[PDB]
């Protein structure tokens, strides 16, 4: 539906729209601007990112009420709006998997790129994986897995400790590893040595990042004292 | 019920 | 869409959405509730009333976080964005007329929905007058003026003066006198008016209703005191 | 500005 727009423009009303906290504009539009096949800037992906990840976190959210109500009943009426839900969530996660792969991740050679649509198509399928009951689970559990150890090991390599996406995409492999793949004990071990060797690398940054920095580091002892 | 990246 | 459905399913499902947040589905569901026909009961006309209230309120806060950025602006992006939230804000707004035209205003033989439906009318074309400036603006603010009238007189004439519904009209009346009619001392004097004639009728009530009154009446207080 | 009923 975005074909006739500028790209520019996408991009100005996707800003327009975080503003108006109008998510789901703000995801039309970047998903918009991603088809025009041109690769994403820094910012660009941050839009991107953060369009997705509040719609379908009011999704997510949605799905847990409803599935709660659900459990507690256990007429059809829970059961089909939970699943109208759900199918509605899974559709979102299937267009944003379909844009990192039609061409996003191969067209991406730079770290902090390619590592950033990595960790994104972890999350997807994780939140694919938090409501896949089928004959299809551990195939979504292990696509989320693949995509966030590659993301990993190029993190590893080609970026400091300290480094944002590499923070953030370590905290996000940890809860999957406690809330999704039953390794609460892998969880953990990847916060604390996550946080570890990011607290012997601050020494090296400026004041503006080492805020930056700090502040992911916070989630990541927030999740050791929840669980230990 | 854990923070992810927000 | 909705024609498929169950009146008593469309109900519930409009009671889960509330649950899940879900304020576009519940709308959709009350709306389809509302197209089977029949009148609605107390709390099925409170369920019409609180899914549009809040989707059209999201909209309303986006309408004027883009307009405003509009007018300190003066490319056509922001212009582009803001009309296309006032075209969304506008056809939700002819919706819910549309329902209340066809046909619950005319069924609706009590005070008690006679007088929520007219407030209703006064309060969705109230919304339309927010972002009107064309040649049919000074009608738009006629036709909120007669619906607000109307359910005045009724609720002057049938109910108690603490009525939560009376209370919220009144309310919203003396809102449409200071912002859409330029009419501030209209609406501080009716303001003033309902305060004090609830107040000299709360000791007729219950625990329970005393509670109700009072909340609404707080918020009459609220703006008395913003506006002297 | 003002509190319309919420
Ligand atoms: C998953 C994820 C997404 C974005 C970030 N991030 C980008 N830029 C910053 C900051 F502003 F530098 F802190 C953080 C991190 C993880
Ligand atoms: C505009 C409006 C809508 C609903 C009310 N209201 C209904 N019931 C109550 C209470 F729970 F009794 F307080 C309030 C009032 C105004
Ligand atoms: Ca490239
Ligand atoms: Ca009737």
């Amino acid at each position: 539906a975005m074909g006739s727009m500028e790209r520019a423009s996408l991009i100005q009303k996707a800003k327009l729209a975080e503003q108006a906290e109008r998510y789901e504009d703000m995801a039309a539009f970047m998903k918009g601007a991603v088809e025009k096949g041109e690769e994403l800037s820094c910012e660009e992906r941050n839009l991107l990112s953060v369009a997705y990840k509040n719609v379908v976190g009011g999704q997510r959210a949605a799905w847990r009420v409803l599935s709660s109500i659900e459990q507690k009943s256990n007429g059809p009426e829970v059961r089909e709006y939970r699943e109208k839900v759900e199918t509605e969530l899974q559709g979102v996660c299937d267009t944003v998997l379909g844009l990192l792969d039609s061409h996003l991740i191969k067209e991406a050679g730079d770290a902090e790129s390619r590592v950033f649509y990595l960790k994104m198509k972890g999350d997807y399928y994780r939140y694919l994986a938090e409501v896949a009951t089928g004959d299809d689970k551990k195939r979504i559990i292990d696509s989320a897995r693949s995509a966030y150890q590659e993301a990993m090991d190029i993190s590893k390599k080609e970026m400091p400790p300290t480094n944002p996406i590499r923070l953030g995409l370590a905290l996000n492999f940890s809860v999957f590893h406690y809330e999704i793949a039953n390794s609460p004990e892998e969880a953990i071990s990847l916060a604390k040595t996550t946080f570890d060797e990011a607290m012997a690398d601050l020494h090296t940054l400026s004041e503006d990042s080492y805020k930056d920095s700090t502040l992911i580091m916070q989630l990541l002892r927030d999740n050791l004292t929840l669980w230990t | 019920r854990p923070s992810s990246w927000r």
